[PDB]
């Protein structure tokens, strides 16, 4: 008479912040039409 | 009676019966670790013991998890990715500070198979803080951002993980954090044998340079070997030839210190004592621990490691009466191997507090005193508990005293390879007793010159011949019969040889657009006829890039030139000082060196200067090769005169001290030979020479002085 | 703690734990108990 999963494998969230992502970016890739175009990979809050 | 071998194996693993069916070591494959703990006691109850991992939880099937490293579950002033829910082998993790935040330590990072993290600890400062930003060792949760005087910070690790080090942190004056780094250990991390000796050795070594000043070398070495019924005799033995070849490495240093063998169970039991003539005789004290047996401690094995570290009390004690001639330069080092596992007398800590209260430690803010005692614990039972071990070794700051290898056998190679490796044993920038001249390095020039001249400058002792200083203080008219260098404030001048002088040094270099001074590459060496013999007045100086400065800053083997001029060398607002010469005495000036975002502001300022006046560009008189001070931000930073012209930049970190640069020249003379200016302009500012910038020219002119220069 | 026989060899490796630290045999002389928290006044035999 159990299941679900076990309180001990449960990764609780933690990164909360008000502010994040204050990092800089250069456009250098090869322009197109006159317009640059960059593809980040960010990783989102909690 | 043996236990039922009944529900006490593992899932997906194996396990095996040691100490003939009296305990059991579960066996998981490569990839994996036993759950919760390593190996099982077998109770007189019929039971085995309760599987108890490191929260003191109680669990009820074993199981062979997969080796993972700590989450860094908390991370300021950056960002780190990938992120996951946990990290397997061989897993890489990069660190990036945000816009306005220096990055120092390690920013790729890899999982390795003990379990713990390659590189250095990820840290963002932005240097606004009286003390560098302690930073959050991964695994590890730090509670205060306030890096101010007297603040503090605390550390706690996640569920089931040991602390290792430090718990609170006080940023102490001379910016520089109490105790040491913290570190979230876990049940399967070890040691590797490298990892134990190279911080052994980088805490002992540097904990026995100081010591040399200086028969009977003035240091005491405690060995407390545990013979309790809960090791074993296997890693008993063990332990003993471990402790062996630990005295013949000491003895390699041809130093011979106060041995004291004590080894405990029940009852303390005192082989030699640091009182007898013999506890020198590292010989004696070898065949002491050699006629020992596990075999001593079988009719009572208890496990009494207070009344162990007493015994040790009473060998460093005094009657009283006694107030002794020399207690207050001894030096003590107490080794003990132990599983932590103490049931009769309590907590030994207290002990160790009595110890700190005999020895007049850490009962003085200006004078801690901790430099007289060192705590080295290692872990050699089957079962060890990580967090009493590490409450009585000692927390010093980029020092482990902490240790559990894997096995006994790398227990053994961890002092293998001690014997044969011989470190270098530098003593640069390093300060004797302590009449009054701690500036051994200081040096003063005199240059006589037709009418008077009398030129005034100083320089620093580098090596036993050469001594670092300005080079516009001389020229190529002067001889070398009109050049005298004095040192060790001896009333004699030394005759020189020659004055070499940088090769892209030229004050005359400038007229053409208008500048009569150009004191760019302003260095200059000054090899002396005769050989230095040092002294306690007579020392060198710790120069950037050597292997000699690599341990002063009490970093690995492997660091690279450039490094150490991210420690050295921050972008923020350093902390250095020079020495200034007051009445016929020397006397320091503490300073700050505008390398943060105050740099600018700093260099501009030289427009001001004489001849600057009119200046097109203020960037082409002050070249990258200058390090620009003084001021009134943060602080009111004391000017250089012109007798301290040539004046080594000092740096005074982990009581060491390094030199950077140069005094060049100044902004505005606040000396004139009658009184201090006292109404100094609030662009009064001070540069001198980068010794970062002069490397080629310095590792190539002290090439045979043996002061090892990094190749980078 | 606990309570189901409690033999011999059951006290001695309950009092010879890592976390055991005090083992006295007291004998109760004055019994202070007030609302928030009971006085239990013992005297160590041994
Ligand atoms: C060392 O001992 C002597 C005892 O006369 C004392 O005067 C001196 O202050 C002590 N030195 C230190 C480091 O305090």
């Amino acid at each position: 008479d159990e299941d679900i999963i076990a309180e001990e494998n449960i990764v609780s969230r933690s990164e909360f912040p008000e502010s994040w992502l204050w990092n800089v970016e250069d456009l250098k890739e090869p322009p197109k039409n006159g317009i640059s175009t960059k593809l980040m990979n960010i990783f989102l809050k909690d | 009676g043996s236990c039922s071998l009944e529900g006490v194996e593992i899932k997906g693993g194996s396990f095996r019966l040691l100490q003939e069916g009296q305990a059991l070591e579960y066996v998981c494959p490569s990839g994996f670790y036993p759950y919760p703990v390593q190996t099982r006691t077998c109770r007189s109850t019929g039971s085995w013991s309760t599987l108890k991992t490191q929260d003191q939880k109680t669990v009820r099937k074993a199981e062979c998890r997969a080796i993972h490293c700590p989450r860094p579950h908390d991370f300021e002033n950056g960002e780190y990715w990938p992120r996951s829910p946990y990290y397997n082998v061989s897993d890489e993790i990069s660190f990036h500070c945000y816009d306005g935040y220096t990055l120092r330590g390690s920013a790729n990072r890899t999982c390795q198979v003990n379990g713990r993290w390659s590189g250095q600890t990820a840290i963002c400062d932005n240097g606004a803080g009286y003390c560098s930003n302690p930073g959050i060792p991964i695994g590890t949760r730090k509670v205060g951002s306030q890096y101010r005087l007297e603040d503090s910070v605390t550390y706690h690790c996640s569920r089931g993980l040991t602390l290792r080090g430090s718990q609170r942190r006080t940023c102490q004056e001379g910016g520089s954090w109490s105790g040491t780094e913290p570190s979230c250990q876990d049940s399967f991390m070890y040691d590797t044998p490298q990892e134990v000796a190279e911080a052994f050795l980088s805490s002992l070594t540097e904990t026995i340079e100081g010591v040399d000043a200086e028969p009977s070398g003035s240091m005491n070495i405690y060995l407390v070997l545990d013979g309790s019924g809960s090791i074993g005799a296997s890693d008993f033995t063990g332990a003993k030839k471990c402790l062996v070849n630990l005295i013949e490495k000491v003895a390699s240093y041809g130093v011979k210190p106060r041995y004291g063998l004590v080894t405990y169970a029940t009852y303390p039991k005192i082989w030699v004592k640091v009182s007898e003539a013999d506890s020198s005789n590292a010989d004696w004290v070898t065949k002491q621990l050699n006629e020992i047996n596990y075999e001593d401690h079988k009719l009572k094995s208890g496990t009494n490691t207070k009344k162990a570290l007493q015994a040790v009390y009473s060998m460093m004690s005094w009657p009283d009466d006694v107030p002794p001639e020399g207690w207050n330069r001894t030096r003590h080092v107490i080794i003990l191997m132990t599983d932590g596992l103490h049931n009769m007398g309590g907590d030994p800590i207290t002990v160790i507090d009595e110890i700190r209260d005999l020895l007049y430690i850490g009962k003085d803010r200006k004078n801690p005193r901790e430099d007289y005692l060192d705590v080295y614990v290692f872990g050699v039972g089957p079962l060890v508990n990580q967090v009493n071990i590490n409450a009585l070794a000692s927390k010093k700051d980029n020092e482990q005293h902490v240790f559990k290898v894997k096995d006994m056998e790398n227990l053994e190679d961890v002092f293998y390879q001690m014997i044969d490796e011989s470190q270098s044993l530098s003593l640069c920038g390093m300060v004797w007793e302590h009449d009054y001249h701690k500036q051994p390095w200081q040096a003063k020039i005199s240059v006589i010159r037709p009418s008077k001249g009398h030129e005034s400058c100083m320089g620093a002792v580098v090596s036993e011949y050469f001594v670092l200083t300005a080079a516009h203080c001389f020229t190529v008219d002067d001889k070398e019969h009109s050049i005298k260098v004095s040192v060790g404030g001896e009333k004699r001048d030394l005759e020189i040889e020659v004055v070499l002088f940088h090769p892209n040094y030229n004050i005359n270099g400038k007229k053409e657009a208008g500048i009569p001074e150009f004191y760019d590459y302003d260095v200059a060496l000054i090899k002396l006829k005769n050989k230095l013999k040092y002294g306690q007045t007579i020392r060198p100086i710790c120069l950037p890039c050597t292997e000699g400065t690599t341990r002063a800053l009490r970093l690995p083997p492997t660091t690279t030139c450039q490094q150490q001029k991210e420690e050295l060398l921050p972008a923020q607002d350093i902390k250095a000082l020079f020495v200034s010469e007051e009445e016929k005495k020397l006397t320091r000036k503490e300073v700050y060196i505008k390398n943060g975002d105050k740099k600018g502001s700093c260099e501009r300022d030289a427009q001001y200067a004489p001849g600057y006046d009119k200046v097109k560009d203020i960037s082409e008189v002050v070249t990258p090769r200058f390090l620009c001070t003084g001021g009134v931000s943060p602080y009111a930073d004391p000017n250089t005169c012109r007798g301290d012209s040539g004046g080594p930049l000092i740096v005074h970190k982990r009581s060491r001290f390094i030199q950077v640069g140069v005094i060049s020249w100044g902004v505005v003379d606040v000396c004139k030979n009658q009184k201090r200016q006292k109404q100094v302009p609030a662009h009064a500012r001070d540069f001198h020479i980068n010794l970062f910038q002069v490397l080629p020219w310095l590792k190539e002119k002290l090439q045979d002085e043996d002061l090892g220069f990094l190749a980078a | 703690i606990q309570k189901d026989k409690v033999t011999l060899e059951e006290r001695l490796d309950k009092a010879c734990e890592p976390g055991v630290d005090y083992v006295y045999k007291t004998r109760l002389v004055k019994v202070q108990l007030s609302n928030d928290f009971d006085e239990y006044i013992m005297a160590i035999e041994q």
